[PDB]
């Protein structure tokens, strides 16, 4: 049994949600607030 | 060798006297030998290079007199001579300009699941390469959102061949598609703007439309009927089959099965 | 080989959009949307929606 | 990959579109199988000298895709064509159709006979006896004596006990097997009237199969008639076992109803 | 044993070519060869997945390619289970989940 035939060859699922709205927006905002209090 | 045929193929000959003898021609080759894929005898391509030949400029005049029956009857005989793993031409400087123009055919034959059969045939010769093939594929892709205006400006600029009857499909196929949204909820257009969306500067094309559906003629203003009202509050039809469902329920709930 | 299966997903990306934007935005300019779905050109951005 | 020319209108491109439905009917038979089906346009159109093979390739596409009576109509009327190669694995697929069309009708036609009967296309009758005469012919009656039985016909029965095969007690325990598997009256009266008026017309008519027939038949004259022949002949050694297996088998009214046969 | 094996050994260079073996197998009576031992059976479904993800999911093979990945057993994933894996959402991107 389970040979099948081959034709080719928490912790985890949270933060990945974070990853899927927040994958490359902000990621170090420290400084943008800071130069747009001069500009707004 | 048997050829009958060498001098009037490539000059044009529209719908002359030559069609009859050319298919009396055609029948000369089964004559002499069937139009099996020819298992044995790789050496002779004469009846594989020579008449397929035949075949694809007799698939070539089919389109240019308006023969759609007969048309695919040539281009389903190539497809299925090219489907032969026989060493033969990889290719010449007709078989994009073929299968891709079989390609644009069908996709003006309103049938999507055939439109993309075809792509096993060229993998790699989708994005990277062969962009005569690149370009059709494109087309269809930007016939599946609303991209229209970039459709448009691929009417006029094909650099492969004239693809006239496959353009005129195309304008008929998006001239319905346009005249069908027109039927939103829209506001007054003025003679002008709804006017210009297709082609026309003042004809009476937009009388064939606005005579064909609402927006009525009228002011310089285009009609909304935008009701949308009549089909709601039916409890009557969930009181039908909501009232199936649930003996349906009951069914399988006591009794035994 | 799956490359032909998505070369075709541009379109479900902008129903993704559309569906985003309508649903997310309720009174918003036709010459917005286009500039946000880097779209280039409004005059197509009232025929996608 | 054949198929898109079957429109050419010049009616030897059908006969040499059909060369190729023989040899590679296994590669492009998952081709044609379900896209185009224009045998029938052919088939029924005035051009000749095809609509018999178009009929034989239906009947081997149709087949494995469940459709057996498609594959079997023009089974029928694909002719000549059609059965003589049986040097396949495809005459036990159509005649496993055929034959048993053939006798799945022929109950009804047990039934009903007179009257709204078959209307064979001259092989659906024709490859019946003529499979059984390579039953007949092919050295084996212990199953010779059963299609016999299968066809539902009586002279075919009544005709096979002529054949190479010698009759020593073979048909005579067929009975003995074909009481015990028989169905109702209405088959066992008509072949048991018609085996036992040959048994009397037999070398030696056997008289325990002829009593015992009557008594399941009910015909209170006929062993008078034969036990006529029986005082005619003048033995009642031999008018013995035909008459106390009448008396310990026959009832009352059976006896007293074969009873003025016998005094008269 | 014989309506099993002589389908997904008849179907694995088919998907590899581009003859018209999609709607025969749509057609085919050999679909379903009644419980084809949990191994040649699992990856029919994938097999014939495959078939409507290259003429155009509606939705309809989800379920298939779905019951396909949920019928393996417990070896490796390499050889067909990270193409299942991928091919099996591919065909939901195409829906829009």
């Amino acid at each position: 049994m389970s040979e099948k035939k081959q034709p080719v060859d928490e912790d985890n699922w949270d933060d990945d949600n974070v990853e899927d709205d927040f994958s490359n927006q902000l990621r170090a905002e420290l400084e943008k607030h800071g130069y747009k209090m001069e500009t707004s | 060798m048997y050829e009958q045929l060498k001098g009037e193929w490539n000059r044009k000959s529209p719908n002359l006297s030559k069609c009859g003898e050319e298919l009396g021609r055609l029948k000369l080759v089964l004559l002499e030998l069937n139009f099996l894929p020819t298992t044995g005898t790789k050496l002779t391509k004469q009846q594989l290079i020579l008449a397929r030949d035949i075949l694809e400029i007799g698939a070539q005049w089919s389109i240019l007199r308006k023969d759609i029956p007969s048309f695919e009857r040539y281009m389903a005989q190539l497809k299925c001579y090219y489907f032969d793993y026989k060493e033969q031409l990889p290719e010449s400087a007709y078989m994009h300009q073929l299968l891709g123009l079989n390609l644009l055919f069908l996709l003006s034959q309103n049938r999507v699941a055939e439109f993309h059969t075809e792509l096993e045939r060229l993998p790699a010769k989708d994005i990277q390469t062969n962009v005569y093939i690149k370009h059709p594929v494109s087309l269809e892709q930007y016939l599946m959102e609303g991209s229209y205006n970039k459709v448009f400006l691929a009417k006029g600029n094909i650099p492969a061949e004239s693809y006239t009857f496959f353009i005129d499909i195309l304008l008929d196929t998006i001239r319905d598609e346009i005249a069908g949204c027109i039927e939103k909820a829209y506001e007054k257009i003025l003679f002008t703007e709804a006017t210009r969306i297709l082609f026309f500067n003042t004809p009476k094309k937009m009388t064939d439309y606005a005579k064909k559906r609402g927006w009525v003629l009228g002011p310089n203003n285009y009609y909304s009927f935008a009701s949308q009202q009549q089909k709601p509050e039916d409890t009557t039809i969930p009181s039908t089959e909501l009232a199936k469902q649930v003996i349906e329920y009951a069914r399988q709930l006591e009794m035994i099965v | 080989g799956t490359y032909t299966l998505i070369i075709r997903l541009r379109h479900n990306v902008i129903k993704t959009g559309v569906r985003m934007i309508s649903l997310s935005y309720s009174r918003i300019s036709l010459a917005d949307i286009a500039q946000k779905l880097q779209l280039d050109s409004p005059e197509d951005a009232e025929f996608i929606v | 990959g054949i198929i898109s020319l079957l429109d050419e209108d010049e009616p030897q491109l059908k006969e040499f579109a059909l060369h190729k439905l023989n040899a590679v009917v296994n590669d492009f038979w998952a081709e044609i199988s379900e896209s185009v089906d224009k045998i029938e346009v052919l088939y029924e159109d005035e051009g000749f000298r095809s609509r018999q093979f178009a009929a034989l390739v239906a009947s081997k596409v149709f087949y494995h895709l469940g459709a057996f009576e498609e594959s079997l109509n023009y089974a029928l009327g694909a002719g000549d064509l059609f059965n003589v190669n049986d040097n396949s694995e495809y005459v036990e697929t159509i005649i496993a159709k055929c034959i048993d069309h053939y006798t799945k009708q022929c109950v009804e036609n047990a039934d009903l006979p007179e009257g709204e009967k078959k209307p064979i296309d001259q092989r659906l009758e024709g490859i019946v006896n003529k499979m059984f005469q390579r039953c007949l012919d092919d050295h084996k009656y212990k199953q010779a004596i059963g299609i016999a039985l299968e066809t539902r016909r009586l002279d075919v029965f009544e005709k096979t006990i002529l054949e190479s095969n010698d009759v020593p007690g073979m048909l005579a325990y067929s009975l003995k097997l074909c009481m015990s598997l028989m169905q109702n009256k209405q088959f066992r009266n008509k072949v048991l009237r018609v085996l036992v008026k040959i048994y009397m017309n037999l070398e030696k008519p056997d008289f325990i199969n002829v009593c015992q027939c009557l008594i399941f038949l009910d015909d209170p004259q006929a062993v008078s008639d034969i036990l006529e022949k029986l005082v005619k002949e003048d033995n009642l050694l031999m008018a013995y076992q035909i008459c106390f297996d009448l008396y310990e088998s026959a009832s009352q009214q059976f006896l007293s109803s074969v009873i003025q046969n016998l005094r008269t | 044993d014989g309506q099993a094996t002589l389908l997904n050994l008849l179907l694995r260079n088919y998907l590899h070519y581009s003859l018209y073996d999609q709607a025969e197998k749509l057609v085919s009576k050999s679909v379903f060869p009644e419980q084809a031992n949990n191994n040649e059976w699992a990856r029919y479904l994938y097999y014939t997945g495959r078939i409507k993800a290259i003429q155009l999911e509606y939705s309809e093979a989800r379920r298939t390619m779905t019951n396909a990945l949920r019928k393996a057993p417990q070896h490796t994933a390499v050889g067909f289970k990270q193409t299942v894996h991928k091919l099996l959402i591919v065909v939901e991107l195409l829906l829009g989940e």
